[PDB]
């Protein structure tokens, strides 16, 4: 009942003054993005123009310290517009 | 007062506050996303590009606990720019090479 | 009169208040849309 | 650890009152843009169609007294959602055909 509630509000106080334009650990770090792909499904060629088409999922990940919280429950599937 | 007013008050009511960044039941039990299909047409069967195209109206179904409204009986249809205001699920089509939604007139939602 | 200000706040006080998300005469009769076309 | 809010604050202070209307030194000298390409390929020449297709990074320097700042030494990189935030010059490729800048992730800008 109240979760949905709870962490609307930490999010919302979770990127008030928060900056998008800037790394995390700009100052201080290099930002390491761990990353891996899923290759979906490969081809096809083509000898002609010299190309080839992949589709994958592309996945990459790295920790961002201002975005650090604490509730009830270890990890937010968040929407994607976020 | 009066049914548009009235209406209109209520819906802003729903939408006030309406996180759309949290599925409905965050944090509890899985929300049950229940669909169904009509089908327009299968347009084209390609061998040379091992692929087909289909034409269809693709329909979702769910709860959302927020959005219940009382005092009105009536089932509310809405414009369907509050697509974009409410939180809808992320369903997408594994094998799709390329798709569109039909946006004549104004977006087919 | 023809003041270009006097058509502004006409038109700004159709649009305060208007919903988009509903349609005229809403819980009433149906709304009823002449269709015309032109074909070029 | 209190560079972050510093650097920030150094960058609002820049936007804030800056106006993208307006070149650099608007009224006064004109403004010097240094520009480098590296070509990344050359595609098909075509004489049926006589043209030909090229793939680039292209690249633009100029001063703009608006975006000067002290305190942080670093050269500066920002997301690139900052260039809808900023005066960018309105280069264009007179004689091109079709062409477009890469978004294969996000914008490459
Ligand atoms: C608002 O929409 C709902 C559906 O989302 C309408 O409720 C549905 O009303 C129909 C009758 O119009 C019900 O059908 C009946 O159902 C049973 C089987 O469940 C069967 O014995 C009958 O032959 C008949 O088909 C239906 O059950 C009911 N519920 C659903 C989930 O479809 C409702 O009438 C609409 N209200 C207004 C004011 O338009
Ligand atoms: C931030 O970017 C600027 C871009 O100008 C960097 O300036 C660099 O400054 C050095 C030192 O003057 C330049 O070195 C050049 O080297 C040769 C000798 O090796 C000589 O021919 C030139 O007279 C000149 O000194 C360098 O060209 C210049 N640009 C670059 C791209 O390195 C500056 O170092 C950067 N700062 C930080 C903290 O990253």
């Amino acid at each position: 009942n109240d979760n949905i509630t709870i962490f609307t509000r930490i999010l919302d106080g979770l990127l008030d003054g928060y900056d998008n334009r800037l790394r995390p650990g700009l100052g201080e770090r290099i930002t390491q993005v761990r990353t891996d792909i899923y290759v979906t499904s490969f081809g096809p060629v083509s000898d002609t123009e010299m190309e080839y088409t992949i589709d994958v999922f592309f996945r990459q990940s790295w920790k961002d310290e201002r975005l650090r919280f604490k509730g009830p429950m270890q990890r937010l599937p968040l929407n994607n517009l976020l | 007062p009066g049914n548009m007013s009235f209406v209109k008050e209520t819906v802003d009511k729903l939408l006030k506050g309406y996180d759309i960044r949290l599925r409905p039941d965050f944090g509890g039990p899985p929300v049950c996303v229940g669909m169904n299909i009509d089908i327009a047409s299968i347009d084209m069967v390609s061998e040379v590009n091992m692929d087909y195209t289909l034409t269809m109206y693709f329909q979702q179904y769910w709860r959302d606990k927020r959005l219940a409204y009382s005092g009105i009986p009536l089932n509310l249809t809405l414009d369907n720019r509050v697509a974009d205001q409410l939180w809808v699920p992320d369903t997408y089509f594994l094998n799709d090479k390329k798709s569109f939604v039909h946006g004549v007139t104004v977006k087919n939602r």
